[PDB]
């Protein structure tokens, strides 16, 4: 469910 | 003028993010393929074994427990299409992140942007590392032919010819990455996604994002005609490509089994 595209979106470099 | 002045720096700050996001870009790509490097020239797939001799030195390391299986050609090739496309969602996501005001959009808004965006960029890209023979891959390593590609069993063989048949004519317009991460920019922000939940913003940027986008066209290619509008119907093209392709897909999640498909890719594909 969780989304992984919002994971990569948050990650700063 | 002023307004104009921007414009340029807009385009530049673009090609700035893209060159730190995308190890290999078109010039870079284009170097290989016309044979003008020094650096290795890639290794040549161009029938089963080839792909036997040339796979385990160019495949990536991690996709599978001991990197040997009993898996077909077609699905071993299909899984490593699937890792590029997975380190290619990641390379565009940083690239959107650097786009003036992407990262103050409403974050769902974001995810959406990405879902619906990311493979239409992943077209326009690999197109970068094609001609009309075949396309570079493993970061230029390899090169794998389009009749090889075409050879596959009938499912997997038709999935990469649309996207060469995209690629020849896309390549005749003679863009560059300076061009591209533009185009590419233009064509994440769009305001017509599904489930947007507040369009004016992005659409705004995107007005922006088109306009330094004419303007880049106008002063690097001053003699295409028309290769503004060209490039708008590019845009529609790409849809109706990736609309075939998630086609495609549907048949083999019905005729294939055991087919391990990545979370990432899963929930780009979802609805
Ligand atoms: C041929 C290639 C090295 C590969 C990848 C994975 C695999 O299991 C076997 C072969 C490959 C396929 C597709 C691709 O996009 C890159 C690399
Ligand atoms: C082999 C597979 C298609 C894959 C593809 C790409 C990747 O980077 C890692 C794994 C895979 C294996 C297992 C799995 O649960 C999903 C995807």
């Amino acid at each position: 469910e969780p989304s992984l595209l919002k994971k990569l979106l948050l990650a700063p470099a | 003028g002023p307004e104009s002045a921007d414009l340029r720096a807009l385009a530049k700050h673009l090609y700035d993010s893209y060159i730190k996001s995308f190890p290999l870009t078109k010039a870079k790509a284009r170097a290989i393929l016309t044979g003008k490097t020094t650096d290795k020239s890639p290794f040549v797939i161009y029938d089963m074994n080839s792909l036997m001799m040339g796979e385990d030195k160019i495949k990536f390391k991690h996709i599978t427990p001991l990197q040997e299986q009993s898996k077909e050609v077609a699905i071993r090739i299909f899984q490593g299409c699937q890792f590029r496309s997975v380190e290619a969602v990641q390379e565009i996501t940083e690239y959107a992140k650097s786009i003036p005001g992407f990262v103050n959009l409403d974050l769902n808004d974001q995810v959406t942007l990405l879902k619906y965006g990311v493979h239409e960029i992943i077209y326009t890209m690999l197109a970068s590392l094609m001609n009309k023979d075949g396309v570079l891959i493993s970061e230029g390593q390899g090169f794998m032919t389009r009749e090889f590609l075409k050879s596959l069993r009938k499912p997997f063989g038709d999935f990469m010819e649309p996207k060469f048949e995209f690629a020849v004519k896309f390549n005749a317009l003679e863009l560059d990455d300076s061009d591209l991460a533009i185009f590419i920019a233009v064509i994440i922000l769009s305001g017509d996604r599904p489930g947007l939940l507040n369009v004016k913003p992005i659409e705004d940027i995107q007005d922006n994002l088109l306009q330094a986008l004419e303007l880049q066209l106008k002063l690097n290619h001053p003699e295409s005609s028309q290769l503004f509008a060209k490039l708008l119907q590019k845009m529609t093209d790409l849809r109706q490509i990736v609309t075939e392709h998630v086609q495609l897909l549907q048949v083999i999640k019905k005729t294939e089994t055991d087919m391990s498909l990545h979370p990432l890719l899963q929930e780009i594909y979802k609805d």
